[PDB]
């Protein structure tokens, strides 16, 4: 591939440099790059994974739902053709995560926060492509967005304090899931609800900047469960 | 939709 | 130096 | 190009559905696919081709002067390497756009108005070259958008009148030109009043929405005699 021949850590320089720029389609093309290289990502680097392909596939996901929405109400070939288009794009960008994840980062071997955060990440990629997909399709790949989260889940009440932020933030993303995807407002006000109130009672242990790093991601939940209550 | 994690 | 701003 | 099997209309078609999606690299495609079929283009259909590239070469001259300005204060081998990465990116959209005005919307264009417009476009794409060129290619660049833009204000001076806005802001970036990229301050300033003076001449013919155009562009080109002078 075009970075094989480039560092390791020239890549992540890259990376740190387009995201200034705020090139995020050039910060994931080096960030995958970096996974290539073999070796496991750190904090800072699951990090810049993240955020580069979020504002890659984030841009899709926006241009999707506006034709979308332009062919519902429509309903030549056009409309439909150039949104098939930007699906197949975003589709290709979801299965290139999804083939990262596999293929490179999840690992049975590992510490929580890198277990748990990669298994919520194969959860959101899967969501983003039920979000396009339908009939059976759409089943199947909602159940392997449901499995992923499910087993970070499972990892993170065992492994990880109730205020973790990776913890917070994939209770967030897995009741949206609940919410949007799965048909199951209820499960996914009660996730909210009990995920902020097991946060809530354990914030007395914590750092003034621990604190505002959960709390942030507790306001989250609770602007949530505030919409959808 | 609902809005996810910003990060 | 701004230019046409269209 | 890949656009050859697809309809014109359906091409100006999909360039507005771009736009309305901020897929502005998409816009750009189906512009150049549009203008590729060898027909003329309507006001309205070169304003598309315009405001597509323009959106296109302003993100990456967003993100070269932020990668140049990383570089200078540098002043490895990494920033140089990602700002000609950038850099070349750049160049290349700059000698599409060059190249479809060469061939052949220039020597098509039916009346004097989309002719200034074009030849206007010719002097701004070069003069974008010309931020990013050095040693004698840079010479040759700003030959060529000199000539581009003196070509136009001949067009211009015989054809429109003083208060036209296209006239107005040909006079503008060709001053913009002067001062930024050729080093010839006077020039810019002679350029800019002259404009100004003759605009101002016949503001009193004009309707009330023609008045706020014009001196719309000529309060632009008072600021930047205000910054030259
Ligand atoms: N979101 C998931 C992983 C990257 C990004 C994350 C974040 C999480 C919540 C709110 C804002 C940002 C992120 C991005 C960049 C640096 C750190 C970081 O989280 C630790
Ligand atoms: N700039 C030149 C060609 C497209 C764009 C132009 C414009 C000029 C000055 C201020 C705002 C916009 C433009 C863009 C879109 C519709 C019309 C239009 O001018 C006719
Ligand atoms: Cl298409
Ligand atoms: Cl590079
Ligand atoms: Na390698
Ligand atoms: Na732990
Ligand atoms: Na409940
Ligand atoms: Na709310
Ligand atoms: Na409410
Ligand atoms: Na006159
Ligand atoms: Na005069």
């Amino acid at each position: 591939g075009a970075m094989g021949s480039m560092e390791r850590a020239s890549l992540i320089q890259k990376a740190k440099l387009a995201e200034q720029a705020e090139r995020y389609e050039d910060m994931a093309a080096f960030m995958k790059g970096a996974v290539e290289k073999g070796e496991e990502l750190s904090c800072e680097e699951r990090n810049l994974l993240s955020v580069a392909y979020k504002n890659v596939v984030g841009g899709q996901r926006a241009a999707w739902r506006v034709l979308s929405s332009i062919e519902q109400k429509s309903n030549g070939p056009e409309v439909r053709e150039y949104r098939e288009k930007v699906e197949t794009e975003l589709q290709g960008v979801c299965d290139t995560v999804l083939g990262l994840l596999d293929s490179h980062l999840i690992k049975e071997a590992g510490d929580a926060e890198s277990r748990v955060f990669y298994l919520k990440m194969k959860g959101d990629y899967y969501r983003y492509l039920a979000e396009v997909a339908t009939g059976d399709d759409k089943k199947r790949i909602i159940d392997s967005a449901r499995s992923a989260y499910q087993e970070a889940m499972d990892i993170s009440k065992k492994e990880m304090p109730p205020t973790n932020p990776i913890r917070l933030g994939l209770a967030l993303n897995f009741s949206v899931f609940h919410y949007e995807i799965a048909n199951s407002p209820e499960e996914a006000i009660s996730l909210a609800k009990t995920t902020f109130d097991e946060a809530m009672a354990d914030l007395h242990t914590l750092s003034e900047d621990s604190y505002k790093d959960s709390t942030l991601i507790m306001q989250l939940l609770r602007d949530n469960l505030t919409l959808w209550t | 939709r609902t809005p996810s994690l910003p990060g | 130096t701004p230019s046409l701003p269209g």
